[PDB]
C-alpha cells in the first residue's frame, strides 16, 4: 500500500464527516446535501455541497439529500458529492490514497457495487475499504488506542439522521444474525417537532428551526403522561425560542410538549410510524437475547451509544433503566421458578466524549493500523473482477 | 441508422425472429422448477445450435437458443480507445437498468459488450415483434449514440480549455 | 466547480475560525493537498499558538531558486524552525494578531496560500530577471539575441515537482516560457487526457482567446529543454508550452498569473475526472430514451387505482 | 391515482386522474345565515358550502372566497377544500396526490398559500399547480394551439407551440362570467326587474346560463330585437312570477366583445386572442390561427364560436384558415386535461412531494410548477 | 466442503449429441476423399465463369462430424469462394430453382461463414442471406437452428 | 465509393462519388429552444440540425457554425457532420473515404482541425480536402479557366491554366450570400418591414432567393423603379401577410458589384475577377477571359452572367472575346466536381489515409492537399 494517510469519509443521511487517518477530529462535518440547477452544457459542473449548498436555495438551486434512510439512492448526486469532497474540500488525489467509506449494516449489494465503480473508475482511488459503520463506533469508545484499553465485546446503538441500528459485536466479530434496525432517527424526530410547531400555527416551522429546537430544547423524560402533567404543575417548562426567517427578520416561537414528546419517538415509535412498533429498550433486548448465550453479559455490560441522535439529555439513562427493567424481570422469572437468587447482570449504557462522530473516529483509528492496506480492495483487484468484488455482504452470513 | 448496417440487421432480425419460437418448459433435472435452459445448459436435447451473425470481425451477434429461452449477445464497433471506454460504461448503465428493460442480462457473456435474455414469459407477456424491433433499433442507433457522446466529450474539453486559458 | 481554488480551503476556514474565536481549542491535523503536498496544523505547546508546517518533495530544488527569501518576505516575523518531517514552518500566536478583521482575513488567506507561495519563487526569479534582460535589450537591440541565447541555458529553472510532471521555465527579454513535461499514468485518464490536451492547444488557435499566452504542444520535447536531466522523448510525456509575454506578468497581473499557471495540470486532471460524471449523465439520459423503445413492447392494460403508499383504492 | 381539483372562481370541479369527467361539481360558495335563528335544534349550522348553500340561499348571505382567480378568503377556501375531500369526493387527502390549478399572472402568494394549506392543513402526500390553459390543451388532443379559457372570474389566452409556451404572449383579462352576471343584473333593472341580494345574483346567473347567447352581428340583432317580438322569451323565478327578456339575451355576452359596456378599457376576447397570436414569433402564427381552443363555462354561449371565428377572420390576413375548436365538453376541458396530465408517467416525477416541501417551505412551488 | 462436488455427472449420465442425431454412415477417409473429388470441380467452375454450376455441384454432398474439421473448413473455404464469385443478379433465379435440402445446405454454410469474418467475407454472405430468406421464407433459418451440431 | 461533402457556409451538400447530384442538401444550421417546454411527453430535443431546425425555427435560436468559410463553432460543426453521416446519408463514417472541401486563403487551423476530427472523432479510413473552385472546373469539364465561386459565406476567384493553379493570382472576398441577406434585412426596414430574429433572417433569405435579381445597368434600373410600379413584386410571409418589394429587389445583389453598400472597402466581383486575370502571366489571360466559370448559390441571380459579361468587357481590352459559363446546375457544381474527382482512378493514391495521418499528425493535409 501507499505511505500516504488514508482518507476517511463517513457519508451519513444528515451529515458527511470527511478527514485523514490519525487526526484529533474530522476536517469537515457538513450536511450530505447537494444544490443542483433545476451554448455548451455545464449544469453538472454548476452544483454545490454541504454548508455551501445550504447558501444556494435563495439562488434557485434545488437541494437534495442523495442518502435517505441510511442508503444512497441517487448515484448521479453521490458521484458529484464525492468528486467535490475529494477535489474541493479534502483537496486530494485519489491515485495516491486509500479510502475508508461507510454504509448501514442492511445496505444492498447494489450499493457497494455502485460505490466501488465510482471510486475505482471515476476517481481511480489506489484502494477502498467499505466499513461496517457502527463496528467503527465500538473502537471510538476506547479510553486510548493501547491494546489494554480495548473492549472487543459490546452492543452498539447507532442513531444518526436517517436510521438507527443496534449491532452486537463480541471478541471483535459482528453477530450479523442479531442486527436490529429501526427506520426512525434524527430526521423523523425533526419532522415530528416541525409537525407540532405547525399544529400550533407557530410563526416559524422551517426544517432548520425544528432541527435547532431538537439540539437545544428537547430531552428524554421518564413517562409522557407524568411529563404532560409536569407542564401543568410548573410554568417555566415552556421555553421561548428566537428564530430568524429565510427573508431576514426576527420571530419568537413558544416551545412546549415537543421538548419531551419528540425524543419519545425512540421509546414509543408508534408515535412516528405505522410500520415500526418495537421501542428501543425492547429492541436492544431482542439483539442480546438472539445473540449467543456466552456473550450476553459482555453485550449488556458495554452498550455503546453512537451518532448525533443519541445525544438527547437523559437518553442513555432512559435506555439503561428501561433495559435494566426488561433484563431483571426476565432474570427474576427464573429466580422465582428455581428458588435461588442469581448473580444478575449489570446493564451499562455508555455515553463518551467521541459519541457525536464515533464512526469517523473509529474509521480513523482502524485506518491508522499497519495492516489496513491488506483489508482494502486494491485497484488491481478491481481491474480483474470489476465492481462484483464489493458485492458480497461482509456483516451477514452468505450462501455459496 | 441503416444503409451500411441494413444487410447485417436484416440477417439479425430474421434469425432472432426464427429463434423466438419459445414455450413453457419445466426442468428435467430439478422438480417443481422451471429455468431458462440456454442459461443453465444441463440438458442438451432442448438446446438449439448457437448461430453467429457478423458484419465484421469487431461487429458480431451470438444467438443461443432453447425450448424456453434465447440468449442474444453482441460485440459493437469500438474503433478507438475513447469508444472502448464510452461503450463499456454505456452498457453498464444500460445493464444496471435491466429490471425495467425485462429482456436484458445484468452481465454480458464473456467477449461480448451487452447481452439479452428473452424467456418464454417475455414472449407470453410482451409483444415479441416489438422485442426484436427494440433489439434491432438498439443495434441501429448505439453507434450514433456513442459517437455523439465523444462529441460531447470534445465539447467539454473545449469548455475547460477556453475557460482556463481566458483568465490570464 | 469550473475552476479550482488556489489556496488550501481547510487552512483558510480553520484560521478564519481561530482568528475570530473567543476560546481556541487545541488541534492536531495532518492535511493532504495536490501534487503529493501535505500540511501539519497543530497547537504543540499552547492552544494559543498554531504551528503550520508544509511537506513537499521538490522543496530542496525550490530553495535553489530563492524560495526561503520569498517565504521570509511573505511570512516575516511568523517564520519558525522546520518541524520534523516537514520542509517549512510558520508559528502564529492568536494573541499577537493584526488589529482589524480585514488584516486578519488576508493573513488567514496568506497562510492558506502557502503551497502556491513556496512554488512561486522560480516564477518571480524568471519575471524579475526578464526585467533585467528587457532593460539590457532596450539599451542595445542587436546584443539582445545573445543575451536571450545565454539566458535560455544559464537562467533556466527545472522543477521535478511530482514524478509524472517536470515544469521547466526560463526568461528571455520579452517573455517567460514555461513547459509542462506532462503525463497521466492512469489509463482512462491518459485516453481522456489526449482529448483534453488536443482541444487545449486548438482552443488557442481560435479568435476569441488570442489575448492568452501562446500555447504549443508535442509528444519530442521543445528544443531548448531536450538536454535537461529527467526530460525523456520516448517516455509517454506530452510537452505543453506556455509563452507568457510581458502583458501576462504586468505588475497588476503577476500573482494571478503565477497562481493560475501552477494549477494548469491540476485543472486538467480535475476536469478529466469531472468529464466522467458528464459522460455518465449523457449515457443515462439515452438509457431513458431506449426505455421508450422497449415500453412499446408492453401491451396496454389499465392498472388498478392505488393511494400514494401503494394501498388499493375503492372509488370511481 | 391522484385527485384533480380545478378550484375555479365560480364552480369547484373535482375528481380522480384517469376519470372521463369530474364527479364533484359544485358552487365555489360559502353561505352564512343573515336572519334570527329562533327554533332550537332544527339541524342548523354556522355556515353552509356548495349545493347546500345554493339550496338554502333564501336565508344566507352567499360569498365566493375566490374573485378574479385569486383567493380573497383563505378560511372559507379551506372550508371549500374540506368539502371537496371529505363531503364531495369522500377521500382522505393524506392518501392522494392533488393536482391543483390557477390562471396565469396570479399573485405569487396565491400559489404559496395554496401549497402551504395543502401540505400543512390537508396533510397531502404530493401536489402540483398547473396553468389552466395548459391543461385545456391536453383535453384538446393538441400540443400546439392558443387556448382562450374564460371561467367565472378571469379570461386568459395562452399560446403554445409544439409544447413550448410563449409566456410574453400570455394575456389575462379580469372579465368573465361574474362580470356578465353583474351586467345582466344592471340591464334587467331597465325592463322592470331588480335583483340585488347575493341570493338573487344566483337567479340571474341561472337566467344567463339558459337565455343568453352571442349574436353573429350585434347591430343587426339589436335592430331585429328593437323591431320584433321574435328574439323575446321568458323565465320563471322561484316565486313563480315570470320574467320576459329580449335584447338583454345578447347584450350581456356582447360585453366579452365590447368590455366598455361594463366601463373597462380593454380589447374584447377576439382582439385579445389576435393580440396574443401577434405577440408570438412569425412562423408559429399560422398554426395558432388553425388551433384557437375555447374553454370554461363563459365559452358555452350559443353562437360564440361562430362569432369568435368571424371576428378573428377580420383581424387576421384573408390568406389563411382560422379554426375555432369549441368541444361540447369545453365546460370541463381544464379538469379533463388535468386528469390526463395527472395520469402520465413522467408527471409522477414532477409532483412537489411532502418531504421536499418540509425541507424547502412554500417557495418550492415557484421553482417546480414552472 | 461437499456442496461443490459434482455427483450428477457420474450418477446420471446425460444424453450425448449422437443420441439425438444418427451416427454418420461413412468413415473419415471416405468423406475426406468424397470432398477432395468435389473441391477441384468447384475451383474449376470459377475459371470457366460458371460459378452457379460450381455451387450446384459442390452442394451435391456435405461433410459433417467432429472428426473432420480440416475437410469441413476446406469445404467452407470452397463454399465462400464460390458464393463470392456468383454475380448478385443471378442469386434470385438460382435460389428459386434449389430444392428445400439444397436451400437448407446453403443457409447452413452461410452461417458457418458468418461465424469466422477474419477468414470469410461477411458482406457477400449477408447478401446471400437476405435473398435466400426473402425467396424461401423464415423456415429455412428454423431448419438451421434445428440442424445437426457437427455441420 | 467515396463520400463527398461541400460543407458550405450556408448549405451542406453531401453524397457519394460517381452519383450525378448530392444525396443530401440541407441548412448548415443548429437550432436550440429559446422557450420552456410546459407540455409533458412532447418530443423535446436538446438541439435540432438542418431541415428539422429550419422546420421548428419559430421556437429556436438558429446558429451557423461556419462564418466566411471558417468553422467558428466546432461543436455545432461536429453536430452537422454527425447528422450528415448517421441521419442524412445514414452510413457509418469508418466505412467510406470522405472528400471534404474548403475555400482558398483559409486559416491553416481550419483544415488541420477538420482533418483531426475526421480521423480521430469520426474515425474515417481516408480523407482529402479539395479547393471548391478547383472542383468547379472538374464539373464544367475544363482544365483551363477562372472560377468565380460565391456561396453563402465567401466569394473567391481561382485562375487555372492547363491544370496548373496560379496561387498568387487567387482572390478572396468575405462577401457572399449571408452579407446579401443581412443587407436585405437592413433595406427592408426602410419600406417599414422589420426582420430581426434568426428565424426572420431565414424568411428574408427566402425573399432574396425568390425575388432578387441583378440589374444590367443599376442607374437605369433605379430610374425605372422610381418611375413606375412595374419592377415591384409581392411575397407572402408564413403569417399570411403580404410584403411588396421594389428597387430593393435589385439594390440588394448590387452589393456584389458595389461592396461599399455594406460599408467595406473592396473591389466588386467583376473587378476582383479582372484583377485575378491581370495577376496572371500575359499569355494565359486570353484563355482565362473566354473561360470565366460561375459557381455556388450567390451566382444564381437572374441577370448576373449578363451583368458580369458587361462589366468584364468594359475592364478587359476590346480586341478579344469575354465568355462566361454559368451553367443551370452551378448551385451544386462544387459537389458535382468533387464526385468526379473522388471517382477518378488517377486520384486513388491522393487520399490521406489513417495509417499515413497517424505517423505525421494533422499537418499531413498541408503537403497532400493544395
Ligand atoms: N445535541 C443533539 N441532541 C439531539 N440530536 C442531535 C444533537 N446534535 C445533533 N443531533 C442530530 O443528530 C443527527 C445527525 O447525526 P449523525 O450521526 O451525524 O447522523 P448521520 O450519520 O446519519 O448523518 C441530526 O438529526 C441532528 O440534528
Ligand atoms: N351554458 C352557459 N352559458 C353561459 N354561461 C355559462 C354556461 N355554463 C356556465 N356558464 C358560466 O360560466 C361560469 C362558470 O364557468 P367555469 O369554467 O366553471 O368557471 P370557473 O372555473 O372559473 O369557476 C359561470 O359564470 C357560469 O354562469
Ligand atoms: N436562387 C438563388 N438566388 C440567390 N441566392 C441564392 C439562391 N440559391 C441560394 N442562394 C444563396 O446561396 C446560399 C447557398 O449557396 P451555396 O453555394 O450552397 O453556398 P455554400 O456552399 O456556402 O453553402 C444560400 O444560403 C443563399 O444565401
Ligand atoms: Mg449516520
Ligand atoms: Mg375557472
Ligand atoms: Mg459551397
Amino acid at each position: 500500500a501507499s505511505f500516504n494517510v488514508p482518507i476517511i469519509m463517513d457519508n451519513g443521511t444528515g451529515y458527511s464527516k470527511l478527514g485523514y487517518a490519525g487526526n484529533d477530529a474530522p476536517s469537515y462535518v457538513f450536511p450530505t446535501v447537494i444544490a443542483t440547477r433545476s451554448k455548451r452544457a455545464t449544469e453538472d459542473l454548476d452544483f454545490f455541497i454541504g454548508n455551501d449548498a445550504l447558501k444556494k436555495a435563495s439562488a434557485g438551486y434545488s437541494l437534495d439529500y442523495p442518502i435517505r434512510h441510511g442508503q444512497i439512492e441517487n448515484w448521479d448526486h453521490m458521484e458529484r458529492f464525492w468528486q467535490q469532497s475529494l477535489f474541493k474540500y479534502l483537496r486530494c488525489e485519489p491515485e495516491d490514497h486509500y479510502f475508508l467509506l461507510t454504509e448501514p449494516p442492511l445496505n444492498p449489494p447494489e450499493n457497494r457495487e455502485n460505490t466501488a465503480e465510482i471510486m475505482f473508475e471515476s476517481f481511480n482511488c489506489a484502494g477502498l475499504y467499505i466499513a461496517v459503520q457502527a463496528v467503527l463506533a465500538l473502537a471510538a469508545s476506547w479510553t486510548s488506542s493501547k491494546v489494554t484499553d480495548r473492549s472487543l465485546t459490546g452492543t452498539v446503538v447507532d442513531s444518526g439522521d436517517g436510521v438507527t441500528h443496534i449491532i452486537p459485536v463480541a471478541e471483535g466479530y459482528v453477530i450479523g444474525s442479531s442486527i436490529k434496525t429501526m427506520p426512525l432517527a434524527g430526521r423523523d424526530v425533526t419532522y415530528f417537532v416541525q409537525s407540532l410547531l405547525r399544529d400550533r400555527n407557530e410563526p416559524d416551522s422551517s426544517l432548520k428551526t425544528a432541527e435547532r429546537i431538537k439540539e437545544e430544547c428537547c430531552y428524554v423524560c421518564p413517562d409522557i403522561v407524568k411529563e404532560f402533567s409536569r407542564f401543568d404543575r410548573e410554568p417555566d417548562r415552556y421555553l421561548k425560542y428566537a428564530s430568524e426567517s429565510i427573508t431576514g427578520h426576527s420571530t419568537t416561537i413558544d416551545v412546549g410538549f415537543e421538548r419531551f414528546l419528540a425524543p419519545e419517538i425512540f421509546f414509543n415509535p408508534e408515535i412516528a410510524s405505522s410500520d415500526f412498533l418495537t421501542p428501543l429498550p425492547e429492541l436492544v433486548d431482542n439483539v442480546v437475547q438472539s445473540s449467543p448465550i456466552d456473550v450476553r453479559k459482555g453485550l449488556y455490560k458495554n452498550i455503546v451509544l453512537s451518532g448525533g441522535s443519541t445525544l438527547f439529555k437523559n437518553f442513555g439513562n432512559r435506555l439503561q433503566r428501561d433495559l435494566k427493567r426488561i433484563v431483571d424481570e426476565r432474570i427474576h422469572r427464573s429466580e422465582m421458578l428455581s428458588g435461588a437468587k442469581s448473580g444478575g447482570v449489570d446493564v451499562n449504557v455508555i455515553s463518551h466524549k467521541r459519541q457525536r462522530n464515533a464512526v469517523w473516529f473509529g474509521g480513523s483509528l482502524l485506518a491508522q493500523t499497519p495492516e489496513f492496506g491488506s483489508y482494502c480492495h486494491t485497484k488491481a483487484d478491481y481491474e480483474e473482477y470489476g465492481a462484483s468484488i464489493a458485492r458480497r455482504y461482509q456483516i451477514f452470513g452468505n450462501s455459496l | 441508422m441503416s444503409n451500411t448496417l441494413r444487410p447485417y440487421l436484416n440477417a439479425v432480425r430474421s434469425t432472432l425472429t426464427a429463434s423466438l419460437a419459445l414455450e413453457e418448459f419445466s426442468s428435467e433435472i430439478v422438480e417443481r422448477q422451471s429455468q431458462p435452459e440456454v442459461e443453465v445448459g444441463r440438458s442438451p436435447e432442448i438446446l438449439l445450435k448457437p448461430l453467429v451473425v457478423s458484419r465484421n470481425e469487431q461487429e458480431q451477434c451470438l444467438i443461443e437458443s432453447s425450448v424456453n429461452s434465447v440468449r442474444f449477445s453482441i460485440r459493437i464497433k469500438q474503433v478507438d480507445e475513447i469508444e472502448r471506454i464510452l461503450v463499456r460504461k454505456f452498457m453498464q448503465f444500460l445493464m444496471g437498468r435491466a429490471e425495467s428493460f425485462f429482456i436484458l442480462r445484468r452481465k454480458p457473456v464473456q467477449g461480448y459488450d451487452i447481452s439479452f435474455l428473452i424467456t418464454n414469459y417475455h414472449t407470453e407477456e410482451m409483444l415479441k415483434h416489438k422485442l426484436v424491433d427494440f433489439i434491432i433499433e438498439f443495434m441501429e442507433e448505439v453507434d450514433a449514440e456513442i459517437s455523439e457522446m465523444k462529441l460531447f466529450l470534445n465539447g467539454r474539453a473545449r469548455l475547460v480549455a477556453e475557460t482556463y486559458l481566458s483568465c490570464f | 466547480m469550473l475552476s479550482l481554488d488556489y489556496n488550501n480551503i481547510f487552512i483558510y476556514e480553520l484560521l478564519t475560525e481561530r482568528f475570530s474565536s473567543e476560546n481556541p481549542s487545541s488541534i492536531d491535523q495532518v492535511v493532504t493537498d495536490f501534487d503529493g503536498v501535505t500540511f501539519h496544523i497543530s497547537t504543540p505547546e499552547e492552544k494559543t499558538k498554531i504551528l503550520i508546517s508544509l511537506s513537499m518533495k521538490c522543496y530542496p530544488e525550490l530553495v535553489n531558486y530563492g524560495t526561503l527569501d520569498l517565504l521570509k518576505q511573505i511570512y516575516g516575523a511568523y517564520v519558525h524552525e522546520p518541524e520534523m518531517g516537514y520542509n517549512f514552518s510558520i508559528l502564529i500566536d492568536l494573541q499577537q494578531l493584526p488589529a482589524t478583521d480585514e488584516e486578519k482575513e488576508q493573513l488567514a488567506m496568506s497562510i492558506s496560500m502557502l503551497k502556491r507561495n513556496v512554488l512561486a519563487a522560480p516564477f518571480h526569479r524568471a519575471f524579475t530577471k526578464q526585467a533585467e534582460l528587457a532593460d539590457l535589450a532596450r539599451k542595445d537591440p542587436e546584443n539582445a539575441p545573445m543575451l536571450d541565447k545565454q539566458a535560455t541555458s544559464q537562467e533556466l529553472m527545472a522543477i521535478h515537482y511530482r514524478d509524472e510532471e517536470t515544469i521547466v521555465l526560463w526568461p528571455e527579454h520579452d517573455r517567460v516560457t514555461v513547459v509542462f513535461s506532462t503525463k497521466f499514468r492512469e489509463e482512462t485518464d491518459r485516453i481522456f487526457g489526449k482529448v483534453f490536451l488536443q482541444e487545449f492547444v486548438d482552443a488557442r488557435r481560435r479568435p476569441a482567446i488570442q489575448t492568452a499566452p501562446q500555447v504549443l504542444f508535442s509528444y519530442d520535447p521543445p528544443l531548448e529543454i531536450r538536454d535537461i536531466q529527467g526530460i525523456q522523448k520516448g517516455d509517454d510525456f506530452g510537452f505543453v508550452t506556455f509563452v507568457l509575454f510581458e502583458r501576462h506578468f504586468t505588475p497588476q497581473n503577476r500573482e494571478d498569473c503565477i497562481s493560475h499557471i501552477q494549477v494548469f495540470r491540476n485543472t486538467l486532471h480535475f476536469h478529466i475526472k469531472a468529464s466522467k460524471a458528464y459522460m455518465h449523465q449523457r449515457m443515462r439520459k439515452r438509457v431513458a430514451d431506449f426505455q421508450k423503445v422497449l415500453n412499446r413492447a408492453k401491451p396496454d392494460v389499465e392498472l388498478e387505482r392505488k393511494t400514494a403508499t401503494g394501498r388499493s383504492f375503492v372509488r370511481a | 391515482t391522484a385527485l384533480v381539483c380545478d378550484n375555479g372562481s365560480g364552480l369547484v370541479k373535482a375528481g380522480f386522474a384517469g376519470d372521463d369527467a369530474p364527479r364533484a361539481v359544485f358552487p365555489s360558495i360559502v353561505g352564512r345565515p343573515r336572519h334570527q335563528g329562533v327554533m332550537v335544534g332544527m339541524g342548523q349550522k354556522d355556515s353552509y358550502v356548495g349545493d347546500e348553500a345554493q339550496s338554502k340561499r333564501g336565508i344566507l348571505t352567499l360569498k365566493y372566497p375566490i374573485e378574479h382567480g385569486i383567493i380573497t378568503n383563505w378560511d372559507d377556501m379551506e372550508k371549500i377544500w374540506h368539502h371537496t375531500f371529505y363531503n364531495e369526493l369522500r377521500v382522505a387527502p393524506e392518501e392522494h396526490p392533488t393536482l391543483l390549478t390557477e390562471a396565469p399572472l396570479n399573485p405569487k402568494a396565491n400559489r404559496e398559500k395554496m401549497t402551504q394549506i395543502m401540505f400543512e392543513t390537508f396533510n397531502v402526500p404530493a401536489m402540483y399547480v398547473a396553468i389552466q390553459a395548459v391543461l385545456s390543451l391536453y383535453a384538446s388532443g393538441r400540443t400546439t394551439g392558443i387556448v382562450l379559457d374564460s371561467g367565472d372570474g378571469v379570461t386568459h389566452n395562452v399560446p403554445i407551440y409544439e409544447g413550448y409556451a410563449l409566456p410574453h404572449a400570455i394575456m389575462r383579462l379580469d372579465l368573465a362570467g361574474r362580470d356578465l352576471t353583474d351586467y345582466l343584473m344592471k340591464i334587467l333593472t331597465e325592463r322592470g326587474y331588480s335583483f340585488v341580494t347575493t341570493a338573487e345574483r344566483e337567479i340571474v346567473r341561472d337566467i344567463k346560463e339558459k337565455l343568453c347567447y352571442v349574436a353573429l352581428d350585434f347591430e343587426n340583432e339589436m335592430a331585429t330585437a328593437a323591431s320584433s317580438s321574435s328574439l323575446e322569451k321568458s323565465y320563471e323565478l322561484p316565486d313563480g312570477q315570470v320574467i320576459t327578456i329580449g335584447n338583454e339575451r345578447f347584450r350581456c355576452p356582447e360585453t366579452l366583445f365590447q368590455p366598455s359596456f361594463i366601463g373597462m378599457e380593454s380589447a374584447g376576447i377576439h382582439e385579445t386572442t389576435y393580440n396574443s397570436i401577434m405577440k408570438c414569433d412569425i412562423d408559429i402564427r399560422k398554426d395558432l390561427y388553425a388551433n384557437n381552443v375555447m374553454s370554461g363555462g363563459t365559452t358555452m354561449y350559443p353562437g360564440i364560436a361562430d362569432r369568435m371565428q368571424k371576428e378573428i377572420t377580420a383581424l387576421a390576413p384573408s390568406t389563411m384558415k382560422i379554426k375555432i375548436i369549441a368541444p361540447p365538453e369545453r365546460k370541463y376541458s381544464v379538469w379533463i386535461g388535468g386528469s390526463i396530465l395527472a395520469s402520465l408517467s413522467t408527471f409522477q416525477q414532477m409532483w412537489i412531494t411532502k418531504q421536499e416541501y418540509d425541507e424547502a417551505g412554500p417557495s418550492i412551488v415557484h421553482r417546480k410548477c414552472f | 466442503t461437499f456442496r461443490t462436488l459434482d455427483v450428477d455427472s457420474i450418477t446420471e449420465p446425460v444424453l450425448t449429441e449422437q443420441d439425438i442425431f444418427p451416427i454418420r454412415n461413412e468413415t473419415a477417409e471416405q468423406v475426406q476423399a468424397a470432398v477432395s473429388q468435389l473441391i477441384p470441380q468447384a475451383r474449376s467452375a470459377i475459371q470457366t465463369g460458371n460459378a452457379l454450376q460450381g455451387l450446384k455441384t459442390l452442394l451435391s454432398y456435405v461433410p459433417y462430424g467432429n472428426d473432420v474439421q480440416e475437410v469441413r473448413t476446406q469445404y467452407l473455404n470452397a463454399f465462400v469462394d464460390v458464393l463470392s464469385n456468383i454475380r448478385a443478379a443471378d442469386i434470385p433465379a438460382f435460389v428459386k430453382e434449389c430444392s428445400t435440402e439444397e436451400i437448407d445446405n446453403i443457409v447452413n454454410f452461410i452461417y458457418r461463414g458468418l461465424a469466422n469474418p477474419q477468414a470469410y467475407n461477411s458482406s457477400v454472405l449477408l447478401n446471400w442471406h437476405e435473398k435466400v430468406v426473402e425467396i424461401s421464407g423464415i423456415g429455412c433459418i428454423v431448419r438451421v437452428l434445428n440442424s445437426r451440431p457437427d455441420l
